[PDB]
RNA sequence: AUGAUGUCAUACUUAUCCUGUC
């Protein structure tokens, strides 16, 4: 779960820079 | 594919609604049923709109919705009939905003079975008991009673089964405390199931019998029982004992006969029907609704005929008995299918299509020239009702929502970056194509162009307990402007500020007093004229401020924090000690003050060393750092608001971070809202407090039901923004633009998706889009009307018989029949006809409202598909195909003929001509573009059709199909045809010898009605009842080849959505994001599907799911895998909705559920929120 | 069930009285006959709950306890929403062994 | 070479059951 959260934290790192665009 | 459906936009169609106090109160609430969701509405009386209190999923089909109180009670029950074989009892607790099952006791099985109770439910007037009962052979009857603490309890059901025997409609008679007895119509079938010649089913009507529910005996017995002239549809329970006479009043085709039990003679009265009608006159008319008002003077009643005509039912009585029943209609309204008549004037109209409506009840609706046919009026003849406008009702609002379940695209046709929602949805005249935007509607009150350059605005009241905004402050780069909101905003000089500097806050400190704050130091405007001034220490300047209900922060130049104490005396005292900052100060932000408490606790003061800092406003750790947290940017602006209150902080990028409040920093988020300085801004939504941020978008966040909502404004960027409350925007907000001042509130709740309607003509079918013309071109074709010549041809007939009457010849009713062109989409569409239809091609333009052209059928020409491609033939000349059929209109009258027409796309998809029409032996259901030339499936035989100078030459065809071609998706290499109840089957046609050969099919038949293609081998398509199912083919598979088939399709996912999908599109909805299987509803709701990225969240999702099973049942006594299992059993879906419940069900159960998951509640609700926000809007 | 085929089920009327259990047949379902797994409660008849007929153990007839209950094999399978499983007949069973 | 009826042992299942009474 934890390394995963990591990961999901850049998972949500796209959607934010998405928003941006 | 573990995928995750989730719902974007809730389902609009009403199919119950009824009225009472449901909260306990003197206010009347609007408790609707919709398809899968419970909705309670509570109209305003002075407002005149309805608003939605409550709304949950109850997880099932609600097939019946009935309320009902006990005897000196003062809170009516909501009993809810599903498809569940259980009955529900539901009591709205007000202090919970939540539905609180009284009783839930099992009757059957699972489904809407005929053998299963459900379909019909009526209740006592008198609250003593309720009558659940089946279509057939099955009715129960439970008896409610009050215990000794004032708590509703069920007894044991009553069996009063009846075998042979079909149920149309039951309902409670009005007793005065007496046994109470259940009236239904009734039709015994035995005979007619043991009579091979037919003698025996014809001469067969339906029988009223009304069963006695003995109280002494605790059964229930058939006491009255008697024959009908002719079949009824519904029935109208009349109010009796001390108010009015006991009886009802039985609905039918062209008749009315209200018959009751005992002595009264039956006394019937035909329809009323409009005068010079255009449709068949073979056609009967029967009535679609009824709503009943009952007072303690008199009691009438309002039904609304087939054609929308609602008629004010009256009846006559004499002192034991009933003399006459006297019909006059009020108005005309639309096609719905609940009518709700509440108290003070107030009239709900549920539609059954399209939008709906709430006529208040204006006038009584006698006392009028309207003819009331009486029931004593004899005639051999039917009273022509004429069709005046409802001069009884004024509709005080409207819920056009969603009932459709017909086309949607899903494309950015507009220069923004977010796709919009283009879905046609309607039935009729009432269609209409409306672009779904997510966003929000802003209603701009006022617009006044600003001199200079403004770099903020304020809105300060005169008073704390004035209800509405006094002073309005506009801060240019040079000076200040101040004006007076009295209806008559002007600039005004007399308020105290002397705004010759530009102001950096303005705000209301005392209860009378303000506080204006400047770079050059403190200005104090008490009550009376007094200024109390304090200018800034040496040579610096204040660069930012924070401002409160009960404190006064300020930073000055090289980070030095200045703060101001409220006394309560009235006056401002400043601390006695000033705290440097590290960085100097870019952002400051003040909490406000509770009511109970006297100061703010916490402060936020953002640095430029990309941090933030939480300094301590009490008196014992004043000046003092209680939390840091670094920052990925420069911040810009900081707000914290309640709602358990969160901090949020912009930055100077497009992008921001929130964190809780607490004396540490607890969980964070962050999203991309950017290209522009996020800043903040407070304002009050629907009477909490919310946020609203100044960007490239501007974004409205504000919590619903312990659920956070933010959807961008549908108009321009602004600069700054501040609330606003007078007598004529109550709930504002004032928006500061580029040199420009605007006056907006928003008014609607378009969180969801806000859209944007264009009208059409009849029912649309399907819709394509121009890749060049980038414009949209529908067909709208409806079956059982006529087509506009045809009408007109009709009314000149109709005229010209009215002539031949050679009445003194000297009477021209012409003149008034013909001119007067009545509305289709108010006054209901004339139409009628058994094989009759009307189809109407129509191009318009996605930007504006209007249609570019319009093309109609003939009077028999149904068109079915649609298509607009190139041909490799030709060069780049777009053509559009379309398809349209012969002589149809349900399976007892079988096709006859189809044909083709083709269109040019002239001026560039402007305009369409006519080059040829190539008929056709079947109906084409199926045109779709492949490899340059055009796939036309008529019936079972797909056939690839070429483009040709007469006709299309059928190049190929192919015979394998099993009943009829539905649908046909074509990929580039293999193509996939969808049948009408067989499942779809992947087909490859050789592009060498011109022969379409299928290696691949099915193992399960289903109804599909629209499908996807996913990739090269998997497809995703919906079904007829209401579930979703995705094939994928197998990697094995042979495409190259020359029960049924030897390759078989397996599938990958199954579920059961519960609403009839029929458009499916996989996309991007929001730039940044993940595409998801977005799709459509004909119950008016939109839903995505997102497949899982991570199998740990998807098994994470899983045990979230059911651990919510156990912890949290729907209200409908169904089964969450039950209704996820009706049609297909469920592989590899999570449903999001249930998991949503989580923040709406008890803190403790979410506390026990996050214990079982090894987590926090917050962490599960940022777990939730966090694929949302990567795969929605 | 299992310790009898030959007996046979009242399937009357489900009314208000909760149904109980003796305490030599205590833990045992209805319809499933299980030890594990109770989900729904067991509701009596009327008629098969009056005077000396109440506080009787639906399987056992005894003295009944403590209240019974359905097995979740039961009820997932739809078999706990029928009538009233009260032991009416009793054949085969008890009627030998009085004698030795 | 199955199958048939037939007097007669032998294993197996039912979580079968041992204080029941007027």
């Amino acid at each position: 779960k934890k390394q995963d959260l990591d990961d999901e934290e850049k998972t949500a790192k796209f959607i934010e820079e998405q928003v941006r665009r | 594919m573990f995928l995750y459906n989730l719902t974007l936009q809730r389902a609009t169609g009403i199919s119950f609604a009824i009225h009472g106090n449901f909260s306990g109160t003197k206010q009347q609430e609007i408790v609707v049923s919709r398809g899968k969701i419970l909705e309670l509405l509570r109209p305003d009386p002075n407002t005149g709109k309805v608003h939605t209190l409550l709304t949950v999923e109850v997880f099932g089909v609600i097939r019946s919705l009935m309320a009902f109180r006990l005897t000196g009670g003062t809170k009516d029950y909501i009993v809810v009939g599903s498809d569940s074989g259980r009955i529900v009892i539901l009591e709205y607790q007000p202090s919970k905003n939540m539905f609180e099952k009284i009783h839930q006791e099992t009757f059957g099985k699972s489904g809407c079975r005929r053998i299963v109770p459900g379909q019909f439910l009526a209740v006592d007037p008198k609250g003593r008991a309720v009558m659940i009962s089946a279509i057939e052979k099955q009715k129960l009857v439970y008896i409610l009673n009050r215990d000794a603490a004032a708590r509703l309890t069920i007894s044991s059901p009553l069996e009063a089964h009846k075998a042979n025997t079909l149920v149309y409609h039951v309902v409670g008679v009005d007793v005065g405390f007496e046994n109470p007895m259940f009236a239904c119509l009734e039709m015994d079938y035995e005979e007619a199931d043991n009579d091979p010649t037919g003698e025996a089913a014809a001469n067969t009507q339906q029988t009223l019998t009304f069963y006695e529910l003995d109280l002494g005996l605790n059964h229930v017995v058939r006491k009255y029982s008697e024959p009908l002239e002719e079949h009824g549809n519904f029935l109208i329970t009349v109010p009796g004992g001390s108010d009015g006479p006991s009886g009802v009043l039985i609905c039918s085709e062209n008749y009315i006969t209200y018959k009751n039990f005992g002595d009264q003679p039956d006394i019937r009265c035909p329809i009323p029907r409009r005068r010079n009608d255009l449709d068949d006159p073979e056609r009967g008319m029967i009535f679609v609704c009824s709503a009943t008002h009952k007072t303690k003077s008199m009691f009438f009643f309002l039904a609304q005929t087939e054609q929308g005509d609602i008629f004010k039912i009256t009846l006559e009585t004499d002192e034991d008995m009933v003399t006459e029943i006297r019909l006059k209609y009020f108005d005309t309204v639309p096609v719905a299918a609940a009518m709700c008549v509440l108290k003070t004037g107030f009239l709900f109209v549920a539609s059954e299509f399209g939008n709906h409506y709430l006529y208040q009840i204006a006038h009584l609706g006698d006392d009028d020239e309207e003819p009331e046919f009486s029931s004593a009026m004899p005639l051999e003849d039917t009273f022509f009702f004429q069709p005046r406008p409802l001069k009884n009702l004024v509709l005080v609002d409207e819920l056009d929502s969603l009932s459709p379940i017909l086309f949607c695209q899903i494309a950015d046709l507009a220069n923004e970056d977010t796709p919009q929602l283009y879905v046609a949805c309607g039935r009729g005249p009432r269609s209409s194509l409306r672009v779904l935007r997510h966003g929000l509607e802003v209603s701009e009150m006022a617009v006044s162009e600003l001199p200079g350059n403004p770099n903020a605005v304020w809105t300060v009241r005169r008073h704390i307990e004035d209800e509405f905004d006094a002073y309005i402050i506009v801060s240019f780069v040079n000076a200040t402007l101040v004006l007076s909101i009295g209806e008559t905003v002007e600039e005004v000089t007399d308020s105290g500020f002397l705004g010759t500097t530009p102001t950096l806050s303005c705000s209301l400190l005392g209860d009378d007093a303000l506080v204006q704050v400047y770079p050059d130091g403190i200005r104090h405007i008490r009550a009376d004229k007094r200024v109390n001034e304090w200018k800034t220490p040496g040579k610096k300047t204040i660069v930012k401020c924070a401002v409160n209900q009960r404190q006064v922060v300020i930073a000055l130049t090289g980070g030095e924090l200045v703060y101001f104490e409220m006394d309560p005396s009235g006056q401002l005292n400043e601390y006695t000690e000033r705290k440097e900052m590290s960085a100097d100060v870019v952002c400051m932000s003040l909490a406000n003050v509770p009511p109970g408490e006297q100061r703010s606790r916490f402060l936020a003061v953002g640095l430029v060393d990309n941090t933030v800092r939480i300094i301590s406003l009490d008196p014992s750790d004043c000046l003092q750092p209680l939390s840091m947290q670094a920052l990925p940017a420069q911040p810009e602006s900081l707000c914290i608001v309640e709602m358990f209150l969160y901090l949020n902080i912009g930055l100077q990028n497009g992008v921001l971070l929130r964190t809780v409040l607490d004396p540490v920093t607890g969980d964070l988020s962050d999203t991309r809202t950017g290209s522009r300085p996020v800043k903040l801004f407070r304002v009050r939504m629907q009477g909490q407090e919310a946020v609203l941020a100044m960007s490239s978008r501007s974004w409205l966040s504000y919590s619903y039901q312990s659920r956070f909502h933010l959807t961008p404004l549908s108009y321009e960027t602004l600069e700054f923004a501040s609330g606003f409350a007078s007598e004529q925007c109550p709930e504002g907000i004032v928006a500061i633009s580029t040199n420009t001042l605007r006056i907006l509130a928003l008014e609607k709740l378009g969180a969801v998706f806000n859209q944007v309607a264009f009208p059409l003509q009849y029912t649309p079918r399907k819709f394509v889009i121009h890749p060049e013309s980038n414009n949209l071109i529908i067909i709208e074709t409806d079956h059982n009307a006529y087509t506009e010549a045809t009408k007109a041809q009709r009314k000149q007939q109709m005229a010209e018989e009215m002539v031949e009457a050679a009445g003194e010849l000297a009477a021209e009713m012409a003149a008034a029949f013909l001119n007067e062109n009545l509305p289709e989409s108010i006054f209901g569409a004339p139409k009628a006809g058994n094989g009759q239809w009307a189809s109407v091609i129509r191009v318009m333009n996605p930007i504006q409202g209007n249609t570019l052209d319009l093309v109609q059928l003939e009077q028999n020409e149904a068109a079915f598909s649609v298509a607009v491609c190139r041909f490799s033939n030709t060069g780049e000349d777009w053509y559009v195909l379309v398809g349209v059929a012969k002589d149809l209109i349900l399976n007892p009258r079988s096709v006859a003929g189809g044909f083709v027409y083709t269109y040019k796309l002239v001026n560039n998809g402007e305009k369409l001509e006519f080059l040829h029409k190539t008929p056709v032996e079947e109906v084409p259901a199926a045109i779709a573009p492949f490899q340059g030339r055009v796939l036309i499936g008529v019936g079972k035989l797909l056939r690839v059709y070429d483009l040709g100078k007469k006709k299309l030459l059928r190049k190929c065809e192919n015979k394998h199909i099993a009943n009829y071609i539905s649908g046909i998706q074509t990929i580039g290499h293999r193509v996939i045809v969808s049948d009408v109840q067989e499942s779809f089957i992947w087909v490859r046609y050789k592009r060498n010898e011109n022969q379409l050969i299928i290696f691949a099919d099915d193992t399960y038949p289903r109804w599909v009605t629209t499908a996807s293609l996913l990739d090269y081998d998997t497809v995703a398509g919906a079904d007829k009842f209401g579930n979703i199912c995705v094939v994928r083919l197998p990697p094995n598979t042979n495409d190259e080849v020359d029960n049924g088939a030897s390759q078989k399709a397996e599938v990958i996912m199954n579920y059961h959505v519960g609403e009839t999908v029929l458009s499916l599109q996989k996309t991007t909805l929001i730039p940044g994001g993940s595409e998801s299987l977005v799709y459509t509803t004909l119950s008016g709701g939109i839903g995505i599907l997102v497949p899982f990225t991570s199998h740990e969240d998807h098994d994470f999702f899983q045990h979230v799911e059911m651990h919510l099973r156990s912890e949290h049942p729907p209200l409908c006594g169904r089964d969450h895998l039950s209704f996820r299992s009706y049609y297909f059993p469920v592989k590899n879906v999570i449903d999001g909705d249930l998991c949503e419940q989580f923040n709406s069900m008890e803190p403790n159960k979410q506390k026990n559920v996050s214990e079982e998951l090894d987590r926090t509640p917050p962490e599960v609700s940022k777990k939730l929120e966090d694929i949302r926000t990567r795969y929605a809007f | 069930a299992k310790h009898h085929p030959d007996l046979i089920f009242c399937r009357k009327q489900a009314g208000v009285a909760i149904g109980r259990l003796c305490e030599k047949c205590d833990g045992k379902c209805v319809i499933c006959d299980s030890y594990v797994r109770p989900c729904t409660l067991v509701r009596i008849c009327d008629e098969c709950n009056y005077g000396s007929y109440q506080g009787r153990c639906v399987i056992c007839g005894g003295p009944g306890v403590s209240d019974a209950y359905y097995c979740k094999e039961c009820t997932i399978q739809e078999k706990d929403r029928d009538g009233c499983p009260k032991i009416v007949n009793l054949g085969s069973s008890k009627t030998d062994l009085f004698y030795e």
